[PDB]
């Protein structure tokens, strides 16, 4: 529009804009500032309405940074909330929060741009049709499967996995899926999003040649980001799949890396916004912002939003109000745990914690809701025999319970997994292994049918049959 | 309250027990209208400016206007204590301390043409009846937001509305819908 | 109103530019580690300013009438 | 002509000052408040500047209580940060933070003084020594063992040995190193403080006879006189 500004105060990323008083822009509306660089002339950076103060200046957080804003600089708001450059053009190109291509390629076109701060899809309108999914992962096929077009949550701590499981996922599915996949690096870290986007042009998902091609939008508010943008990149990823869920008809699968960020950064920006501090350290609204980004997640009959939300953990304080606000959300949640990471068993899924509610008898399948129900038994019971076995030595238990222990201790080893982005960690290359195998395999392991086996014959192992193999391995290393 | 009305209050109690309210009000106005025009406003704020500058120039402008000699001492307090910065919110909420201890209450008319004085001396029994004030003050506002007839804005402040106007086509048409 | 106070108006806007210079300002507090200064609407968050003793600093906070 | 402010407000033991408008003191200028406490007239509340509020006044925290001083009285500047006696003069009496001596037995010779607020040591001027040094006992000496020329700590809970570590390592190692040991104690127990001081005169360092032949310089800032004090001790 016309309206000029004359930006006020600049407390930090929130700074905050004294219009004219008949002049004055909506709340999340896009404010973008005629600003000058450290070196020239030219430079906009982008601001959104974040409250009207009523001394005639509204409240704005910082797409760009923060530095070089002058206390009376010109400013005019658009009008038009943040709009996101979206619809074919947006295939393969990695993107600010702002709506730009980083990957210094042509520009996108403006032909199809959508708004970024939407309503919720209206509930009159959800399809809801209960499928499994089959995603590569043994435990998390297994012991809690993921709903396909369904929101799923990779919880854990700092560094015990989510992000090698988010490379994995994408690595299988991203191919299978007809649909586009739309990753939201929120927050993360830029050379994790480096070694994503290249591991996507190398897996022909991006197909560098053809750009406009690819199955693939990334959108990147990486770590370095001034709070402000992490505050709205999900909000980016979410507008790119809700096109392509509203338009396009095809069922899209969004991987939000760190979504923890979304909110943290709302922290950092609520602080000094005037909003009072809640509990730990969030911002007040942190349960209704984490809604209005999880709830435009959802298959609305038009198509399937399935998700993959990398839920950080704060310190695993797996009762903080970021990750308690979200297991609400999030229907298929897997938290992954530092315990059973420090001795080794990768992917550090919870066989325990990580629960599913797909995993009823009636939509998973008899056999396998039995399996799981079985597994899940066996290390609860190993988790409670943990206090006997570490005090009062392995054998003052009994000798029943020692064949649920051993088996329990077979099962735990056996969930784990060699990926195929993880081999540079794990020094072994990857073995995908299907739903129905990873069930035919538990069915033997606590069927007491082969306990005779040792314990590392289950470590780092593809299917049961290669378990087998790894024994005789052993036992002939043993000798030799 | 207000530190702003506060400050009102103390010279609105001057102005009862020293017999000078009106002139009291009119030199209020002309006072606002005073510290009105941002440079004079920047000057008596921004701290950096001496003290003494700053009372020797208040003094002037004093002798300037003739202003009455109470409320003079009172913008002179205003600058002596770090509140003067609030001056033009002091001066705006006198005129609703004034009014209020004086009696009389503001009823904002907006028709869509200029009102006559005879039906607006009518609506001053009306909203005189209806608050209970002496000499109730009506300022129009000629707006063209309505179609027909007036919207008496009466009250606190703004608080209370009668209206007859486009309001009355709103109503019609939004509980037309009725869903 | 401020008609034959023209010689007022021209002392205001004298005393004015005598204290509103360009990127220039008093210092209203300076209290342990910050300081408080006032004017400078040419400043940009971040910017080096000058304190004419020997003392440089940055300007991390810019309120409306005070830059921290 | 030190420029003289009237004090205006006072919170405890920080008391804001309201200056002329021309000079302001700097930053840890000390304030010598004037003035009287009692039926005489002892002017001995002095104050440091620690920050300028703005529109001259400036917040003084009080080194002794501030008792006895009213909204309106008179206060000078001296110009330089709170001047302490040093030299010769100073080894071998009880200090206060003010730098008059306790034991009430030779009035100081502040002609040798310092101010306290003193700029760091640049980094050229530092020690390439790394010696070890024996303090005298078993656990402090092997597993821990102390460093001649730097800073050592001994952390500890209430209750647990934490002076006593202190005052052993001054028996040990108090005539030994001929250099002049300087008790500073900030929030000590001030009957800790007259055993020190008597342990001082029985184990010889400080003379009972000869000032300048006593190699020790207690500072006490014990635990009273509002923190004034015990942040400058
Ligand atoms: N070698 C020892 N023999 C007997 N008691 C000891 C010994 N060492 C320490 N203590 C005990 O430790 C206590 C001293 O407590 P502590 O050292 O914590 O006081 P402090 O807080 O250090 O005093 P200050 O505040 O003066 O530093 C004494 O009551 C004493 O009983
Ligand atoms: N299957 C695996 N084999 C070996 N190491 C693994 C495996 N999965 C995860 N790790 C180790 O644990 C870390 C967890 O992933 P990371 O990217 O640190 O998570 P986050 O993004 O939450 O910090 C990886 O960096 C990797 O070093």
């Amino acid at each position: 529009k016309k309206n000029l500004g004359r930006i006020a105060q600049i407390i930090g990323p929130v700074l905050d804009v004294a219009f004219p008083p008949g002049k004055m822009p909506n709340i999340y509306n896009a404010l973008i500032v005629k600003g000058r660089d450290t070196a020239g002339q030219p430079m906009n950076v982008t601001c959104e309405v974040q409250q009207l103060l009523g001394n005639n200046r509204v409240r704005a957080v910082a797409m760009s940074a923060t530095d070089g804003l002058t206390r009376g600089m010109e400013v005019i708001d658009t009008g038009a909330p943040l709009s996101v450059p979206v619809g074919g053009a947006t295939l393969g190109r990695i993107f600010n929060v702002l709506g730009e291509p980083v990957d210094n390629l042509g520009p996108v076109d403006t032909r199809t741009t959508s708004p970024i701060h939407r309503s919720a899809p209206a509930f009159t309108q959800l399809d809801t049709k209960l499928s499994i999914f089959e995603t590569g992962i043994k435990v998390v096929d297994l012991l809690a499967p993921y709903r396909r077009g369904g929101k799923i949550g990779l919880f854990g701590g700092a560094g015990v996995g989510k992000t090698v499981l988010i490379m994995e996922l994408i690595n299988n599915i991203a191919k299978a899926h007809g649909g586009v996949s739309v990753f939201g690096g929120v927050g993360e870290r830029t050379r994790e999003g480096n070694d994503l986007y290249m591991e996507m042009k190398e897996s022909g998902v991006i197909n560098e040649q053809n750009i406009a091609e690819s199955k693939v939008a990334l959108v990147y508010g990486q770590m370095n980001e001034p709070p402000g943008a992490r505050m709205r990149v999900g909000l980016t990823a979410l507008t790119m799949a809700e096109y392509f869920r509203d338009v396009n008809e095809q069922d899209v699968l969004l991987f939000i890396d760190n979504i923890f960020r979304f909110v943290q950064a709302g922290s950092e920006v609520s602080a000094l916004l005037g909003r009072m501090p809640s509990a730990v350290g969030y911002q007040p609204t942190l349960s209704t912002e984490m809604g209005s980004l999880q709830e435009r997640i959802t298959s609305t009959k038009e198509g399937s939003i399935t998700s993959i939300q990398a839920v950080y953990v704060p310190a695993d304080d797996l009762t903080d109000p970021a990750p308690a606000t979200t297991f609400a959300h999030l229907d298929a949640t897997t938290v992954l745990s530092r315990g059973l990471a420090a001795k080794g068993i990768y992917p550090a899924v919870d066989p325990l914690d990580s629960t599913s509610t797909m995993l009823q008898p009636r939509i998973v399948g008899e056999e396998h809701y039995e399996i799981a129900q079985r597994v899940k038994e066996t290390l609860q019971r190993y988790k409670e025999l943990q206090d006997i076995i570490a005090i009062l030595g392995l054998d003052e238990l009994s000798e029943e319970d020692r064949l649920t222990v051993a088996r329990a201790r077979k099962i735990e080893r056996f969930l784990s997994q060699p990926f195929f982005v993880a081999e540079v960690f794990t020094g072994s290359p990857g073995k995908y292994v299907g739903l129905a195998e990873t069930i035919r395999g538990f069915q033997l392991i606590l069927s007491g049918e082969l306990d005779s086996l040792p314990e590392q014959a289950f470590y780092l192992v593809g299917n049961i049959d290669e378990a087998t193999a790894k024994a005789m391995n052993l036992e002939m290393e043993s000798k030799l | 309250d207000s530190t702003a009305s506060r400050y009102a209050s103390a010279l609105a109690d001057v102005a009862d027990v020293t017999g000078t309210l009106e002139a009291t009000n009119s030199d209020v106005e002309k006072l606002i209208r005073i510290f009105s025009e941002e440079p004079v406003y920047y000057f008596f704020a921004n701290p950096v400016i001496s003290i003494d500058n700053k009372r020797s120039v208040l003094d002037e402008i004093i002798t300037t206007s003739g202003l009455q000699p109470h409320t003079a001492n009172f913008i002179n307090i205003l600058i002596d204590s770090e509140r003067i910065n609030l001056v033009k919110e002091i001066l705006n909420e006198f005129e609703d301390v004034f009014n209020k201890i004086t009696g009389t209450e503001v009823a904002v008319v907006t028709s869509v043409v200029k009102l006559e004085n005879d039906h607006l001396a009518q609506i001053a029994k009306g909203v005189q009846k209806i608050t209970g004030a002496k000499n109730v003050r009506i300022k129009t506002v000629i707006d063209p937001s309505l179609v027909a007839g007036f919207t008496i804005r009466y009250g606190n402040e703004g608080s209370k509305l009668v209206d007859m106007s486009v309001k009355k086509q709103l109503e019609e048409i939004a509980a037309q819908l009725e869903m | 109103a401020d008609e034959i106070s023209k010689i007022i108006r021209e002392r205001i806007e004298g005393y004015n530019r005598e204290v509103k210079v360009v990127n220039t300002g008093t210092v209203l507090q300076v209290g342990d580690g910050i300081a408080r200064i006032h004017g400078l609407d040419e400043v940009m968050a971040g910017e080096l300013v000058e304190f004419e003793e020997g003392t440089i600093g940055i300007a991390l906070n810019l309120e409306s009438n005070n830059v921290g």
